[PDB]
DNA sequence: CACAAATCCATTGACAAAAGAAGGCTAAAAGGGCATATTCCTTTTGAATTGTCCATATAGA
DNA sequence: TCTATATGGACAATTCAAAGGCGCCCTTTTAGCCTTCTTTTGTCAATGGATTTGTG
């Protein structure tokens, strides 16, 4: 959705938004495991469990 | 924003303010001096006479300007005569040798 | 604001400086669409004539 | 039309001339009515009608009667623009001093009248009377009188008396002071009396005088008898909308001085006690002054609000006034401002400029092309049609838009190149797309800046937008010649990953056929595009005078040079694209490009590098991520070593080993090792830590760590940076300054704890309060500088000097840090430089040094140039072309009229925000000697007997390497051409000590010597040597404290040795401290050491201090005149210095202070110009001294040292030009033949010109002391008025040019700037040399 | 046309008489009372100037040249 | 190619609207006159000048 | 020779200019207003010749 600019981070050196666009990432991953659990749609126990 | 042609300030008869008066731009001293730096002694002329103050010259180059003739007269910006009678309204005469 | 899926990598120059290269997904999606209210007047006022 | 501007006072007649009728009553206007209330201020009587061509009773309402005033209402029917021109008077009842000429701050009236402030006051104020007319009555003319003794003078004087007070009394004073008969007494006293401040005072007076009887002015006009009002359209009564009136502060101030007025008539009228018309006239008094300018006497009375009211002068003055703010720089018409963006596919002439803006700014254009065309009848139509904004008008857009230049613009607009025309692209938006190469001139982020378009209205403004200001133009920056259209921050990333090269890719190895299949096998996908192997490419050299020599063979290069070489356009070598190619490499690309093939191809070849370098850039992906940034594994360690170490010094210092500050510098010491090894630790790990494997086992080469590559290119980003990211992150210091002993061991991969956080923000805020307020500062220095060299203007194609300076490089204790090709290149010979040996003949006189010609100057190793200099330049009011130089940028010699004190203070000024025991030699090298009047000690060393010897190391190439300093008596292991080698110490001092060593041997005696006046006795316990210490004169006793202790050396016989060279007795006299070595009866051998004796501002202030050549606080005392030295009375202070020449006379006599170190010795003998003492030089002085040469190369070298210390490249033209504008004033010595007062300070070009005619006749020219002024008192000690009054200070020019009746005939950039007209400069420089033609022919 | 205005320097020397040359040559294109020389590729009347001046074909010379031709033959309109 | 008729340009004349004035009016604007006693207002930096000591040179004692 | 007496010279307070980019009552006099009047300035409608085709 946005391409953000590589030779921004070293000079001004806010590697905040580096490790929050990786956690972030992270988060958006569980975001797609948790949406592919609710499409299949299988049970409420797997949902709980993960 | 931009400034074709607009309402005009009123003691100075120059244009107003930002956007919301619909005003030119600020032409100040320092690109002034990036001016005289190159040769543009044209350019800077209608940018401090015709453009902004010279209130015969910029309806007369706006008459020009759509007879598709890019001319000017140059003329007396009018700040420069309120500058004139500010002084000589003081005890100070200051007047322009004629020759 | 809203989160969206960054990438950090030169995009041939429509980024350069500071600029950034949003796609257009991003308009579709009416995501960072706002909504401004704006308040215009007509006063009438009284006048010698 | 004009062609002058003289300034001078206004008349009760005059001020009657320029009216139109007396305003009598305060009245503005009718509130029920809005009339102009006849007749007050705005009378439509007085100032005229109110709209156009109408009276004010309505009777006549038409263009039939131009110009009859009515018989009803009395108005002339006239335009109202009338109404703006006309002014109008006040009949002052009393008379009232004119505030300017009596608190301006040498007061006019007072040094007229000869007569201190305050009494001139005290008469004003009415609280003291004054004599005029003493007549026969026993007492002065000025002679002030209170109450009480005027009271028992008019007792007894009935007649031949008379005292006045207050505006009336100084007005008899200045009516009845007759000029030329005070004037003639005051030059028969100056005849009479020499004191500085009484003839100062007396020489100010005269001048002063002079001016006020060569001018046509009079005293008493300065007292106001009839007061102006200005027009009453620029102090207007205009309703804003609401039914409020807004009117000016004028209206304010002039109602109240009409009150007081009318009042005080009538006071008059009623025959009135006299204190309250005396109370009348100081209201009056105080409202005349309160409208001619307010604050300045007394406080200010507050306008209606609570606030000052905006009295006239400060209408004028300052940052706001007309001068600066409406009239210097206007707002203007056909300009516009939005965002800006990036745009790449833009050629560098154009900028994305959007349709919105393009269809408003292009209103005038359009429409007369739209009833050109007759798409539209009427030019309403026209309007009509483009605000519905159909099809037609989009085409019509497109099409005057076509050749158009534009000028964009940035809002800080330091130097030249940040107002460029470009030719707009028409594009959907709303932002000004500005191309990418250009962001370095501008300063451009794409973040938010905005930028402002103008429009080239006329015809030649679009040939000199197009042709002067185009955008490829000027891609070298005139401040030195290197170009500023480098490639920035992507794309030189793009380069550098391609034409780098990787150990094992596809393809390592295989030879191609050309550039084509190097591409074909990347985008195909066969070869990586860094991977080494063997082409075909086919460069050309310019071998042929003009003739481009093809060749071929089989280069080693990688498909990534290969694929640049594509582009290189035909003149360059393939060793130019076969290395790395960071952003150096890359900027030197363009350069050499430029200087080989010109303008086209290199502003073609920078496009190709932007486009290439973006694309390879973008395929290479290269993102920056958390784990780019690798921790030394051996981080925890060192910290852990560092801390423990401190512990141990935490031990120590418990211990009481060791001081407080010391523990402190140890700690400290401690912790820069350890951050060091941290720092090279992640380097060593960061750059080379990629370990590959071709074919076999294991090799390692620059690394593909993605920050490294953006650090390594130049794209973004130091080492520094990189440190902080990976390594431990500096020692933070607290606001003190003071160091912190514990630095933020952590970086920005881990965590900054709360307290490592906490000491960051410390220096965050320092910074950015810095970087605020830098440009606070630095927009005043280059203010001042651009405002300083405002007409220095290229007005000569050549002066035909021979004068010059010697350009040598600079060579900072050893290192030399800028060579003689960067400092001789553009400048013109003045001599012809000769070969090594002398061996020839060699560069002409009057050549140009560019290139070719630095290269045969490095070739044949020259050693130094003299090349003509502008503070050296003949030419009147200007600067020749050859004793300028070239530019920087359009390569060539400086044009016929281009404006160089412009871009001189823009080029010094521009980079103002970017700034803040014994000699080694270093190399090779055979040591030279410089001024060295050495001695054989009495160990057999060479011993220098001359503080100013500077010790060279004149390598055998024949030029010099090292140039280190060697103190007054030093000792060399080594001598004049003894060859030495690299870490080789040859000399050797020491700087606590002090020696008196001698020049000749012989017994040690002790003359003029007792203990208690001379000497004291004060044996050292530990060691038992005595030395009778030489005390100072004060210390000492009064019998002795004129007997001063002197050694001089004898023989065996008594007699007195004989110094070689000189029959004089060497007898020495011995400074306060100057403890002996050996004592009487002790002969001392050769060069034997007699007695010992005991003992930065920068950034820019520094380069303020230098340019406004303010005097240091403790300056180093030059050698006023060569001779010998003595002391005569050594003084009720202090010490007294004699110089003696050995021929000329020697009254000379100054007053140094005995509590400083005195550098020379009492018998040795001192050239001018040397110092005398120790610290700071001062620059005035250095030009008194030594001529302009030494102060201008002073100036240059100090100026330059703070630029290059800060790492800023700056050529020295400019800072000669301002230290040109900074000593154009010269005091007359002596008027030769005439005609000057010898304190008289006139310009230089005037006095060179007076007597260059007069010694072009018989007489005798003048003799001229060229002087030395800062900055602002350079620029406002000026010739014109109007370029002194809009620059700073506009009440003291004013005022000095009014009494002085000075005329200003404009001749300069600023005042032709003023008076709206075309600049004397570039393409008006024709236009006013033609018309001084046009004049006089 | 037009990108730059080198070669129209070195033919017409000092690099503002170039402005001055070619805004004389302009206006008497746009007002109208003479026609284009070089073929004219579209171009406003200005970058045709800088193209008549590039080929050698006008400069101040000719220029002055020119109109004392045709103010000559104005005075050759006295029948 | 001349003689008979329809279609144009000019004055008579009266007639209505419109404006310049004049008077009659009324709102408003400007004077004038008040008499137990009333007693004094609410950030620095640098340069240049001006008023202040100091060196000192000379003149009398 | 010593002191003073002042004078010209070196020193310390004081002020000024700079410091960035987009109460009332009555009385009288005056002037704005309105309304009619009169003379001016256009408009409505006649009445004649000089100018323009038709016929044989
Ligand atoms: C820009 C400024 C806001 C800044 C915060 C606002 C606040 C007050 C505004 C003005 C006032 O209405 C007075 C005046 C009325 C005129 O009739 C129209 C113009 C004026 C000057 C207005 C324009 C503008 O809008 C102003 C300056
Ligand atoms: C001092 C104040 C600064 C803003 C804070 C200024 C800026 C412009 C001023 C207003 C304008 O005139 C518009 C308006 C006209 C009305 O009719 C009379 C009052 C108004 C409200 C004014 C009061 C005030 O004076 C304002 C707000
Ligand atoms: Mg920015
Ligand atoms: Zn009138
Ligand atoms: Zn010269």
């Amino acid at each position: 959705d946005i391409v953000l600019n590589p030779l921004g981070v070293p000079s001004r050196m806010n590697i905040g938004q580096i490790l929050e666009t990786h956690l972030g990432m992270a988060a958006k991953g569980i975001g797609d495991k948790i949406n592919a659990m609710l499409k299949q749609q299988q049970e409420v126990a797997k949902l709980r469990e993960f | 924003h931009a400034r074709s042609t607009g309402s005009y300030s009123l003691v100075t008869q120059q244009p107003l303010g930002g956007k919301a008066q619909f005003g030119g731009q600020r032409f100040g001293e320092m690109e002034v001096w990036a001016l005289e730096a190159y040769g543009a002694a044209y350019t800077l002329q209608e940018m401090l006479t015709v453009k902004s103050d010279d209130v015969n010259g910029r309806t007369k180059m706006y008459k020009n300007i759509v007879d598709g003739n890019h001319q000017m007269e140059p003329g007396m910006p009018e700040s420069f005569n309120v500058l004139l009678k500010e002084i000589r309204s003081l005890g100070i005469n200051i007047e322009l040798e004629d020759e | 604001g809203q989160n969206m899926r960054v990438a950090f990598m030169p995009w041939n120059g429509y980024n350069f400086e500071d600029s950034i290269l949003v796609s257009e997904r991003v308009v579709q999606e009416d995501r960072f669409t706002t909504i401004h209210i704006q308040e215009l007047a007509c006063v009438s006022r009284d006048t010698k004539l | 039309e004009f062609d002058a501007i003289k300034i001078a006072l206004a008349s009760p007649d005059m001020i009657r001339s320029w009216s139109f009728g007396e305003v009598k009553k305060p009245e503005t206007i009718n509130y029920r009515t809005f009339k102009p209330e006849r007749d007050g201020l705005f009378c439509a009587r007085i100032f005229g009608p109110v709209k156009d061509y109408e009276c004010l009773c309505g009777k006549y309402k038409r263009l039939k009667h131009r110009g009859v005033i009515c018989e009803k209402c009395g108005v002339e029917v006239t335009q109202t623009k009338v109404r703006r021109e006309r002014m109008g008077h006040i009949e002052l009842a009393s008379p009232t001093a004119h505030i300017w000429f009596l608190k301006s701050l040498p007061s006019r009236i007072g040094l007229l009248l000869d007569m201190p402030l305050r009494d001139i006051e005290r008469v004003l104020y009415f609280e003291s009377y004054v004599v005029i007319e003493g007549g026969m009555t026993n007492l002065e003319r000025q002679q002030i009188l209170t109450e009480e003794q005027y009271l028992d003078a008019l007792e007894e004087f009935g007649d031949e008396f008379d005292a006045k007070m207050g505006a009336e009394a100084i007005q008899a004073l200045l009516k009845s002071m007759d000029l030329e008969q005070e004037c003639e007494q005051l030059r028969e006293e100056l005849n009479e009396t020499n004191s500085e401040t009484k003839r100062k005072k007396l020489t100010k007076r005269i001048k002063l005088l002079e001016a006020f009887v060569q001018s046509g002015n009079k005293p008493e006009w300065m007292i106001l008898t009839v007061l102006p009002v200005l027009p009453p359209d620029l102090r207007p009564l205009v309703p804003l909308d609401g039914g409020r009136f807004a009117t000016s502060d004028l209206n304010d101030l002039y109602r109240r001085v009409i009150n007081r007025n009318n009042r005080l008539k009538r006071l008059l009228d009623l025959a009135a006690p006299d204190i309250i018309v005396r109370n009348e006239k100081r209201m009056l008094q105080e409202a005349v002054d309160a409208l001619l300018d307010n604050g300045r006497r007394g406080r200010a009375i507050t306008g209606s609000n609570k606030r000052p009211l905006k009295s006239l002068a400060d209408m004028i003055k300052g940052k706001q006034g007309r001068f600066r703010q409406n009239l210097l720089g206007k707002r203007v018409d056909y300009s516009g401002r939005s965002v800006i963006t990036v745009g790449p596919y833009l050629r560098l002439h154009q900028c994305g400029l959007p349709k919105k803006m393009a269809l408003e700014l292009f209103k005038p254009f359009i429409y007369g092309k739209l009833e050109l065309r007759g798409l539209a009848t009427t030019i309403k139509a026209a309007k009509k049609m483009v605000e519905r904004e159909e099809a037609v008008v989009w085409d019509i857009l497109d099409e005057v838009i076509r050749e158009h230049p534009v000028l964009l613009n940035r809002a800080p607009t330091l130097h030249r190149l940040g107002i460029q025309a470009f030719e707009p692209v028409l594009i959907e938006g709303k932002a000004i797309q500005l191309h990418p190469l250009v962001c370095a001139a501008y300063n451009a982020d794409f973040d938010g800046d905005q930028m402002a378009v103008h429009v080239p209205l006329t015809l030649e403004a679009q040939l000199e937008a197009r042709a002067l200001m185009m955008s490829t133009n000027n891609i070298l920056s005139p401040a030195n010649g290197e170009p500023i259209i480098v490639p920035s921050q992507d794309v030189v990333l793009g380069l550098y990953y391609m034409t780098r090269d990787c150990v094992n890719a596809k393809g390592e190895g295989m030879v191609l056929t050309g550039p084509k299949e190097a591409e074909r096998l990347y985008r195909s996908g066969l070869a990586s595009l860094h991977a080494r192997v063997k082409v075909r490419i086919t460069e050309y050299e310019k071998d042929a005078n003009g003739e481009l020599v093809a060749k071929t063979s089989l280069k080693d290069t990688t498909v990534g040079r290969a694929i640049l070489w594509m582009i290189v356009p035909k003149g360059l070598p393939y060793s130019i694209v076969n290395q790395a190619l960071g952003k150096k490499a890359i900027s030197k690309m363009l350069n050499t490009c430029y200087r080989i093939l010109g303008l086209k191809p290199t502003v073609i070849f920078a496009d190709q590098i932007m486009y290439t370098g973006f694309a390879y850039a973008a395929r290479s992906g290269a993102s920056v991520g958390i784990d780019d940034m690798v921790i030394p594994e051996k981080k925890h360690e060192i910290i852990s070593e560092a801390e423990a170490e401190v512990a141990e010094i935490q031990e120590q210092f418990q211990s009481g080993l060791v001081t407080a500050g010391e523990r402190y510098n140890k700690v400290i010491d401690i912790w820069a090792a350890a951050n060091d090894r941290v720092s090279k630790a992640m380097m060593d790990n960061l750059q080379t830590e990629t370990v590959i494997n071709r074919d076999g086992q294991e090799e390692k080469q620059v690394s593909f760590n993605s920050i490294y590559m953006m650090a390594d290119s130049g794209a973004r980003g130091s080492a520094a940076q990189i440190r902080q990211l990976a390594g431990m992150r500096g020692l933070m210091a607290k606001p003190d300054g003071s160091i912190i002993e514990t630095p933020i061991t952590a970086n920005f991969r881990e965590g900054l704890n709360v307290l490592q956080y906490f000491i960051s923000t410390h220096g965050a805020r320092k910074g950015l309060a810095d970087t605020a307020l830098k440009t606070a500062n630095s927009g005043y220095l280059t203010r001042r500088l651009v405002d300083v060299a405002q007409d220095l203007v290229v007005t000569e194609d050549d002066c035909g000097t021979h004068e010059g300076i010697m350009m040598t490089p600079v060579i900072e204790g050893g290192d030399v840090k800028e060579p003689l090709r960067d400092r001789v290149l553009g400048r013109v010979t003045a001599e012809d430089v000769l070969k090594p040996g002398t061996a020839d003949i060699l560069v002409p006189r009057n050549t140009l040094l560019h290139e070719q010609w630095c290269d045969l100057l490095e070739e044949n190793s020259v050693d130094a140039v003299k090349v003509r200099s502008v503070v050296s330049c003949d030419t009147d009011f200007g600067v020749c072309a050859h004793c300028y130089g070239r530019d920087l940028a359009r390569g060539h010699i400086i044009n016929k009229g281009e404006a160089i004190g412009v871009i001189a203070a823009q080029s010094i000024g521009e980079p103002g925000t970017q700034l803040t025991s014994s000699i080694q030699v270093k190399n090779k090298g055979s040591i030279k000697l410089s001024n060295v009047k050495s001695v054989v000690n009495s160990s057999g060393k060479l011993v220098i007997t001359s503080r100013n010897t500077e010790l060279k190391l004149i390598d055998e190439f024949g030029r010099t390497k090292e140039s280190y300093k060697v103190p007054y008596g030093a000792v060399l292991a080594k001598g004049d051409g003894e060859q030495v080698a690299g870490g080789e110490t040859v000399a050797n001092w020491d700087p606590h000590t002090m020696p008196v060593i001698t020049e000749v041997s012989g017994f040690v005696r002790f003359t003029d010597m007792i203990d208690g006046q001379t000497i004291t006795r004060q044996t050292d316990e530990l060691t038992g040597l005595s030395s009778l210490v030489v005390l100072d004169s004060a210390e000492r006793t009064a019998g002795g404290k004129d007997l001063r202790p002197a050694l001089k050396i004898v023989d065996a016989q008594g007699n007195d040795v004989l110094i070689p060279g000189t029959d004089m007795p060497a007898q020495y006299f011995l400074p306060g401290k100057a403890i002996v070595q050996l004592e009487d009866g002790v002969q001392i051998s050769s060069g034997d050491t007699l007695a010992r004796i005991p003992q930065i501002t920068g950034g820019l202030p520094r380069v303020a201090d230098l340019f406004e050549a303010r005097r240091p606080k403790e300056p180093a005392i030059l050698a006023e005149i060569s001779g010998i030295v003595s002391f005569g009375k050594e003084t009720k202070g202090k010490r007294r210095l004699v110089i003696t020449p050995v021929d000329g006379s020697d009254p000379y006599e100054e007053m140094i202070p005995k509590w400083r170190q005195l550098n020379v010795f009492e018998g040795e003998r001192v050239e001018r110009g040397d110092v005398i003492s120790d610290g700071p030089e001062a620059p005035h002085d250095i030009l008194r001294l030594r001529g302009v040469h030494a102060v201008t190369r002073y100036i240059v070298n100090e100026v330059q040292d703070v630029y290059r210390l800060q790492g800023v490249k700056i050529n020295d033209k400019h800072i000669e030009v301002i230290v040109r504008q900074m000593l154009r004033k010269a005091t007359i010595v002596n008027a030769g033949s005439s005609d000057f007062l010898e304190g008289e300070q006139v310009e230089y070009s005037r006095v060179k010109i007076a007597n260059r005619e007069l010694e072009a006749n018989g007489k005798v020219g003048a003799t001229y002391s060229r002087d030395l002024l800062g900055i602002t008192k350079a620029s406002l000690a000026t010739e014109s008025f109007i370029s002194a009054a809009s620059f700073q200070e506009t009440t003291r020019v004013l005022t000095e040019a009014a009494v002085a009746g000075k005329r200003d005939e404009l001749r300069g950039l600023k005042e032709n700037v003023i008076v709206g007209r075309l600049i004397p400069a570039g393409t008006g420089y024709a236009y006013h040399q033609d018309r001084m033609r046009r004049r006089a022919a | 046309a037009r990108v730059t205005v080198q070669d129209a320097v070195e033919k017409i020397g000092n690099r503002f008489d170039l402005v001055l040359v070619a805004a004389r040559r302009a206006r008497q294109m746009q007002v109208g009372g003479k026609d284009p020389l070089v073929p004219e590729e579209n171009d406003k009347t200005t970058v045709i100037a800088l193209r008549e001046i590039e080929e050698g074909l006008i400069n101040n010379q000719i220029l002055d040249v020119r109109e004392r031709q045709e103010q000559q033959e104005q005075e050759a309109a006295e029948l």
